[PDB]
């Protein structure tokens, strides 16, 4: 799943979150399977050999789209010809399915952005206004 | 997924031509960074006065680009209606990674419309059409430029005063001169001025009656409208594929007169696009009032360390790509855009491969996949010398429920040239596969 | 692979830096001298010459 | 794309005569016909443009009338020069189509076509390839249909039809059709005739050989 | 690796096919099975930038000899300044700079060579 | 940094120390250059016989 | 007044690119479009392309397009049609047309027409000299008074050739046949001349057949 599914940037702080809730979330459908792509592979056109492709961090690979959203069933390969303009050759892609379990399991990715100036994500809360000229800069997201 | 308007119904596609010829006459405009031409501009933090280099997505210095215009109707002398476009559908190219656009470069210029040479019109402000989708593939007719992947189309509306960005997937339409239908010269986009561009009125409807004739879109996930000035000038216009989603930067917003670009709008799409397709919009109108327009300029984005210098307005009137130029090189390196008189080092000329020369029986696995295996503790181990091998058949035989490479690439070890192979077979249970690695707390 | 190549290029990187540093250091203190015995040389010449 | 036909493919017509030509048009082409007379052995000449204006350099004869869909050149009297092949083609869409072409036949005289059949000389017979050439003369009437029976069998593909330039004379065509057997094929058969029917022609007439 | 071979005397026991010189760097001796073949290394021309401010014109320069071998816009070199490149006689190198060098010309000048001196009129003074 | 490309990008992280470490070395050759003018300049201002 | 004058009519092999050369004399050149239309038997004139030589720009019929390719160049006064990947449906006549008006292309009359030029398609076919064949004479051949014999060129190849009944001297009677496309692809017509048998006696009718490729000339009694 980190392979060739979701791998977080490095660069950016990275916070996995795996979180089940068995009533709240009425409205959450259920999913028949859990489905996860086990290996993504892309053939070359003379089929001496096959080369994997790794997914890239925070990406949707190509073999992703030729697999649909929930894989048939575990060990599927779906193969599709490459065009000419995408050099030929085939796309492979191989999936798993893990059955659902009774209270659905949700993991979460959260990546927080401290790059750019114009705007800020903080929780809520005239001391916090400017009759304070004195220490404390204190301002949307930068302390 | 809703649709703002109805499917399949009103009338098939007009009749169209494609006239490559009287197309891409070709107007040069390198991008120049000394006037900060298609800067993406630091998103992150602002500078006043100080100048500093940063690394980000940036069109290299010198890149003419692709050019591609939009040209008036056939306009028959009784009847302004039918229809031509260009070859831009067919023109999809594969982009790495974001899109820089120019528009209006030289806009209330002398021009002579595309449609006929000889005609002349006073060149006006247009605005681009693109559908990037990260899959292409030849259409039922065989042309090149369907994409079954989902995509993201840009129209114009009310003679550009208006923008709709849709994510919806196209679907081939069956009537003549539409994709699924046969005889069908081109697929691209088609407007009515005498409607759309009323005096007083400006049609949103116009993107749904391209629809209604060009193709018909479903699964529209995202539907967004952003209102244009049109004043008279205009700047530019630039997408960056994000891995959270594509991001709208206008450079208008921010400072009209400047040129520099900001994110005034975010799109959310999971997938990434790899390919970059242009729509051919065309205007019918009557010879007498036929329109030329501006055309508009496609540059390529590449991650690049650009010098940016901030003006005490703090818009960046110049800038200076370090990879371009040696003196460039020292500009970056002391980070002024002047260094005094000197004879200065740089980078040293490297020597580029020609007449390559390889120096190069068949070692044979049998023995592992034969015979009854031995346990963990009482491994089996195979030496392999002086014979060429193949370790892709290998890999192809035998299913990995687990592959972990320690020093070494997993990709090296099939193609890599060594003094010697060594191979080891032995009986694993599953349940200890974790147990077993090179190192391990474990006993 | 990418993984063991970026740890592998980046160690051989900052080892490389620190070689430089110490090259620039010594290069400089070398100039240094080179510089005082040049004013010796001036004056032996002024003088003994 | 717009598809003009032309409704008189050929007509027959003595000098002096009035002929009107109709221009069918699948699309409305309000006023752009163009009207080429087209003889053989030389290029096409223009004669009217838009069907409403004659060009200059062409007799006042011929004329432009009709509009739309439906549009007519009439020449208010036959020529020598008249009897050529005539083009409609719109004016209206970027790709041009011509009309079907209309073929004008002099009346001035009517023959019975004569019909004779002669034998191949020894040379075809050596060269494994044996023609046998029917030739009709001198009939008036374009149409004409000519058959072949070999042993009492219709024959169809070998034969071949060949004809004449009109004479202009007598207003005639001369045509022969030649018949190709292979030598195996060509000995075993003992009777070969071409027979005729002809609009012109009183009764249909068989030329018939026996071989040797 | 990126090698040149030339004839050279046959050296090494021969039982392995590779020497080295105390150094990761292999000598690659006997390259052609037949024959004694040395390897070379990697070689490559230096750049120099000859600017100055006030004129704003730019030099290429090359190092030791650049007349007998290497020409302007080669094929051969890779990278000039990353992008595109930046005829004279022999000198410490083939620079861009042109006008060439006259035999007596004021001494005082930005620092070059043994007898090269650059101006700023693009001039190579002496 | 190795010719390879992937190394080039590392090294625009480090590229500033990089080029400060030039620019130091091209401070030591100017210095080197004029301690040599200096030097000959004193030789020289003396009237010689042929 | 503009001449248009068209190469002489030129046969070229299937796969091989052909050139058609239209020369303009007199006029401007430059603002008149020329058009090429060909004729081919059973489809009629079809347009393939316009250009007008100032602009550099020539309109393609969607059919024809990256198959044609037409050049004017304005020092010669010639416009020149490029057709490639001949078949035998592109065998054609083409002629070349100027549009009365100078610009417009899409709307196009033609006040000048060329003289065209005929294309045909060789595959594994190569000049030789011409069988001739003579009728003989015979009972059947022989109608009332008159008994009429001809001498039938066959398997010749290029040109539609001149044929002359004793060495021209006889001029009259003669029927002209157009050449047919045979199996072998040689074209052969067929030259009747009727005449009275008693004359047929009296004087020795000789064919003569010129094939102007091979310049090979046969005379035979017929």
């Amino acid at each position: 799943i980190s392979q060739f599914n979701y791998k977080q940037s490095f660069s950016n702080p990275t916070c996995l979150i795996l979180a089940t809730v068995p009533h709240n979330l009425t409205t959450i459908t259920k999913p028949l399977k859990y489905s996860y792509i086990n290996k993504c592979s892309r053939l070359l056109s003379d089929d001496r050999t096959e080369v994997p492709q790794l997914v890239n961090a925070n990406q949707y690979s190509p073999c992703v789209s030729i697999v649909p959203s929930t894989v048939w069933e575990d060990g599927d390969y779906y193969r599709k010809q490459l065009s000419p303009l995408e050099g030929g050759g085939w796309l492979v892609a191989s999936g798993s399915t893990v059955a659902m379990t009774e209270q659905l399991q949700m993991g979460f990715g959260i990546t927080v952005q401290y790059g750019t100036d114009t705007n800020s994500v903080c929780p809520k809360l005239k001391i916090a206004s400017q009759l304070g000229n004195c220490v404390e800069y204190s301002l949307y997201g930068v302390s | 997924y809703v649709d703002v308007g109805p499917d399949s119904v009103k009338s098939a596609c007009i009749e169209v031509d494609i006239q490559q010829t009287f197309f891409d006459k070709t107007w040069p405009r390198p991008i120049d960074v000394s006037k900060a031409d298609g800067i993406i501009y630091p998103q992150g933090r602002t500078y006043s006065n100080i100048t500093i280099t940063y690394q980000g997505l940036f069109p290299y210095q010198g890149d003419h680009g692709d050019m591609y215009v939009y040209s008036a109707g056939h306009a028959t002398g009784t009847t302004p209606q039918k229809l031509f476009v260009a070859n831009y559908s067919q023109d999809v190219k594969q982009f790495a990674n974001g899109f820089v656009v120019r528009i209006g470069a030289a806009a209330n210029s002398t021009g002579t419309v595309i449609i006929s040479p000889s005609t002349s019109a006073t060149i006006r402000k247009i605005y681009p059409a693109f559908m990037l989708g990260s899959s292409v593939g030849n259409f039922s007719d065989g042309k090149m430029g369907r994409f079954f992947n989902h995509t993201l189309v840009l129209l114009p509306d009310g003679c550009g005063t208006l923008l709709r960005a849709f994510y919806c997937i196209l679907e081939p339409r069956s009537g003549n001169h539409c994709p699924a239908g046969n005889s069908y010269t081109s697929f691209a986009t088609y407007h009515t001025p005498a409607t759309d561009c009323s005096d007083g009125n400006y049609n949103r409807n116009a993107s749904l009656n391209s629809f209604k004739e060009y193709f018909n879109l479903r699964n529209c996930t995202f539907m967004y409208t952003y209102n244009i000035t049109e004043d008279e000038i205009l700047e530019w216009f630039g997408i960056t594929q994000t891995a959270q989603g594509v991001h709208l930067f206008s450079s208008r917003y921010v400072d009209l007169y400047g040129g520099n670009m900001f994110q005034f709008a975010t799109l959310p799409v999971y997938d990434t696009i790899k390919y970059y397709s242009i729509i051919p919009h065309s205007i019918r109108s009557i010879q007498s009032d036929r329109k030329a327009w501006a055309a508009f300029y496609v540059y390529k984005l590449q991650p690049l360390t650009f010098l940016l210098d901030f003006s005490v307005d703090g818009y960046i009137r110049r800038a200076i790509d370090c990879g371009f130029n040696d003196l460039s090189q020292l500009h970056c390196s002391y980070e002024s855009f002047d260094v005094e008189s000197g004879v200065y080092s740089v980078s040293s000329f490297e020597a580029k491969p020609s007449g390559s020369v390889v120096e190069q029986v068949e070692c044979d696995f049998s023995p592992l996949l034969s015979g009854t295996p031995p346990q963990v503790y009482n491994f089996k181990r195979l030496v392999f010398t002086n014979c060429n091998y193949n370790l892709t058949k290998l890999l192809s035989l035998f299913s990995v429920n687990d592959f972990t490479c320690s020093q070494i690439s997993p990709a090296a070890i099939a193609s890599n040239c060594y003094s010697s192979l060594i191979l080891d077979y032995f009986s694993y249970p599953l349940s200890m596969k974790s147990d077993l690695s090179v190192s391990s707390a474990g006993p | 692979d990418v993984l063991e190549q970026d740890a592998q290029i980046d160690r051989l990187i900052n080892g490389r830096l620190t070689t430089l540093n110490a090259f620039v250091a010594q290069q400089l203190v070398r100039s240094e001298s080179a510089a005082l015995s040049a004013q010796l040389a001036k004056d032996k010449v002024n003088e003994c010459v | 794309d717009i598809v003009m036909t032309q409704t008189p493919s050929s007509l027959s017509a003595s000098v002096g005569d009035r002929v009107t030509i109709t221009c069918r048009a699948s699309e409305d082409i309000t006023s752009y016909l163009n009207w080429y007379q087209l003889k053989p052995g030389k290029a096409p000449m223009f004669l009217i443009y838009a069907a409403s204006s004659l060009q200059s350099g062409v007799p006042s004869r011929f004329s432009g009338s009709g509009s739309g869909t439906d549009f007519t050149l009439t020449i208010s009297s036959l020529q020598p020069e008249d009897f050529a092949t005539y083009y409609c083609q719109q004016s209206y869409s970027t790709p041009p189509t011509f009309g079907g072409g209309t073929k004008v036949e002099i009346k001035r005289t009517v023959a019975a076509p004569s019909v004779f059949i002669f034998p191949p000389s020894d040379e075809q017979l050596k060269s494994g390839t044996a023609s046998v050439v029917c030739l009709l003369n001198n009939f008036y009437p374009r149409e004409a249909k000519v058959q072949w029976k070999v042993d009492n069998a219709l024959q169809s593909g070998n034969s071949q039809e060949s004809v004449t330039e009109q004479d202009s004379k007598d207003s005639t065509y001369s045509l022969s059709s030649t018949l190709t057997l292979s030598k195996a094929d060509y000995e075993k058969h003992k009777v070969y005739a071409c027979e005729v029917t002809h609009q012109g022609l009183s009764s249909p007439v068989t030329k018939s050989f026996n071989r040797g | 690796g990126r090698g040149v071979f030339q004839n050279c005397t046959a050296v090494g026991v021969r039982q392995q096919r590779f020497v080295y010189d105390a150094y990761q760097n292999l000598v690659g001796y006997y390259s052609d099975d037949g024959n004694y073949y040395c390897l070379r290394a990697c070689v490559s021309v230096p750049v120099s930038v000859i600017y100055d401010k006030e004129t704003k014109t730019h030099a290429t320069l090359f190092g030791s000899v650049a007349c007998e071998h290497i020409s302007s816009t080669m094929s051969q070199y890779s990278r000039s300044t990353r992008s595109m490149l930046k005829p004279v006689g022999c000198v410490l190198g083939l620079v861009n700079s042109s006008l060439f060098v006259e035999d007596c010309k004021l001494p005082l000048g930005q620092s070059l060579c043994a007898l090269p001196d650059t101006p700023s009129t693009m001039r190579l003074a002496s | 940094c190795n010719g390879f490309q992937k190394c080039e990008q590392l090294l625009r992280e480090y590229g500033q120390f990089c080029s400060k470490i030039n620019q130091a070395l091209h401070g030591a050759n100017l210095r080197q250059d004029d301690s040599v003018r200096n030097l000959f300049a004193s030789v020289k201002s003396s009237q010689s016989s042929p | 007044q503009v001449q248009l004058v068209q190469s002489g009519a030129e046969v070229k092999k299937p796969g091989s690119s052909v050139k058609v050369s239209c020369k303009a004399s007199g006029g401007t050149f430059s603002i008149y479009a020329i058009s090429w239309v060909r004729q081919a038997p059973g489809q009629g004139l079809e347009w393939m392309g316009g250009i007008i030589p100032i602009f550099g720009t020539a309109n393609y019929a969607q059919q024809f397009q990256g198959r044609v390719t037409i050049t004017a160049d304005e020092s010669t006064t010639t416009a020149y049609m490029e057709l490639s990947r001949l078949t035998s449906e592109d065998t054609a006549v083409y002629y070349c047309a100027r549009q009365m008006t100078a610009y417009d292309y899409w709307n196009p009359s033609f006040d000048y027409w060329g003289q065209g030029t005929l294309v045909t398609v060789s595959s594994a076919w190569s000049t030789k000299g011409p069988s001739v064949f003579p009728l003989a004479p015979s009972s059947k051949s022989t109608s009332g008074g008159t008994a009429a014999l001809g001498c039938l060129v066959k398997d010749y190849f290029p040109e539609p050739v001149t044929v002359s009944w004793n060495s021209g001297a006889l001029t009259s009677g003669v029927h002209t046949f157009p050449a047919v496309l045979q199996s072998s692809g040689l074209y052969s017509l067929s030259s009747v001349v009727t005449v009275p048998s008693s004359s047929l006696g009296t004087q020795t009718y000789i064919c003569n057949v010129n094939h102007k490729p091979s310049n090979t000339k046969v005379d035979k009694r017929v």
